[PDB]
């Protein structure tokens, strides 16, 4: 978990297809709709042939999320699961002798 | 020329523009497993009705039947409603109470837990990572239902 | 069970002379066909067995338990 968190932080999952839309404004873009940016984006989407989206899924390279000893030490000496042997002494105390 | 096949009317039919098949596919075509023919025929219907109702003078004349994405969305809502009787299907009958991203501190946790199993909010495939649900707890009558519809319709797709 | 263990190791080290690659005789894991002398398998007890058992077998009734059931007997029916 800590290693995948570190890998996510390092990758940062940012800077994807920046500045896709081109600058195409024109002077006569007035005397009508004031949402011309939305219409231009609509057309830029529409000029595409079809939603291919045949992208290579292996580009992520998720296998690189490897652990390190420093990451290993993120255990931070977690609390014990068993409170104390004192609570369990009798367990073997009765079985110092052979079992019944 | 599937639309045109037997609609023997004066002029053929087409869309020719402006529709976005990804929107139609994603918006509510889930659980419309087949008989999209219903959808497309209802679209043809709305379009043809809007056409023929035109007067002879009318100030303008349409040359051919054209389907628009707005009527198609209307038709898909209608179809989902009329399917509701066949099989129970929630709707969006909510007014003036939606997408309050700043409603509370709880929203951030909701978003940061709904995201990881999904690609577009979080690239990781959640292979070894444990996927989990969300449980809300507290007095009744103070937010347990509207949150669900809001989240479903704003970030998820189906409810 | 001690006899079984003994004969088990016996059979293992015996087939270790024929299953190994230097012998390359049989590796079917069905060696009783190879050890056709079934009499060779005869388990027989020795004082090793009984001695270790007496060492490794506490009485299965506590002094407390025997005392308790003696007390139960003290409810000697009809008196
Ligand atoms: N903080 C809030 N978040 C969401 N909805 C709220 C909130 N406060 C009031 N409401 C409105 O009142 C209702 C709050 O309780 P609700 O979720 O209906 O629980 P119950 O189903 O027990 O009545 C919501 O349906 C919504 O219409």
């Amino acid at each position: 978990l800590k290693s995948v968190h570190r890998w996510l932080s390092a990758a940062d999952q940012s800077e994807v297809v920046p500045g896709n839309d081109n600058i195409e404004y024109f002077s006569i873009n007035e005397h009508g709709r004031r949402e011309e940016n939305r219409l231009r984006l609509k057309t830029l989407l529409q000029q595409d042939v079809v939603h291919e989206t045949k992208t290579s899924t292996s580009a992520a390279s998720e296998l690189t999320a490897v652990v390190t000893i420093n990451d290993l030490l993120e255990a931070c000496q977690e609390t014990k699961p068993s409170i104390s042997t004192s609570e369990l002494v009798k367990l073997r105390g009765i079985y110092d002798r052979f079992q019944k | 020329h599937e639309l045109n096949r037997d609609v023997q009317q004066k002029v053929p039919v087409s869309y020719m523009d402006n529709i976005s098949f990804s929107s139609l596919s994603s918006y509510s075509a889930g659980l419309t497993p087949l008989d999209i023919k219903s959808i497309v025929e209802t679209a043809r219907m709305t379009a043809t009705a809007r056409f023929y109702q035109e007067s002879k003078k009318c100030g303008w004349l349409p040359q051919s039947i054209l389907i628009t994405q707005e009527d198609l969305s209307k038709a898909t809502s209608k179809a989902r409603n009329e399917f509701s009787v066949s099989i129970g299907a929630p709707q969006i009958p909510n007014v003036t109470w939606d997408d309050i991203g700043g409603i509370d501190f709880v929203k951030g946790e909701i978003l940061d837990t709904i995201d990881m199993p999904l690609k577009h909010p979080e690239l990781f495939t959640s292979g070894m990572k444990k996927r989990s649900g969300i449980l809300f707890y507290g007095p009744p009558g103070t937010g347990k239902t509207l949150m669900a519809k809001a989240i479903a319709t704003n970030f998820s797709l189906n409810f | 069970l001690n006899a079984m263990s003994r004969i088990a190791r016996m059979v293992e080290k015996k087939v270790s002379q024929h299953n190994e690659l230097t012998g390359e005789n049989i590796s079917t894991r069905r060696w009783f066909d190879k050890i056709a002398t079934k009499e060779d398998t005869k388990v027989v007890v020795k004082m090793e067995d009984f001695l270790k058992a007496q060492e490794q077998l506490t009485p299965s009734v506590s002094r407390a338990e025997l005392n308790h059931y003696e007390a139960v007997r003290a409810n000697f029916e009809g008196a």
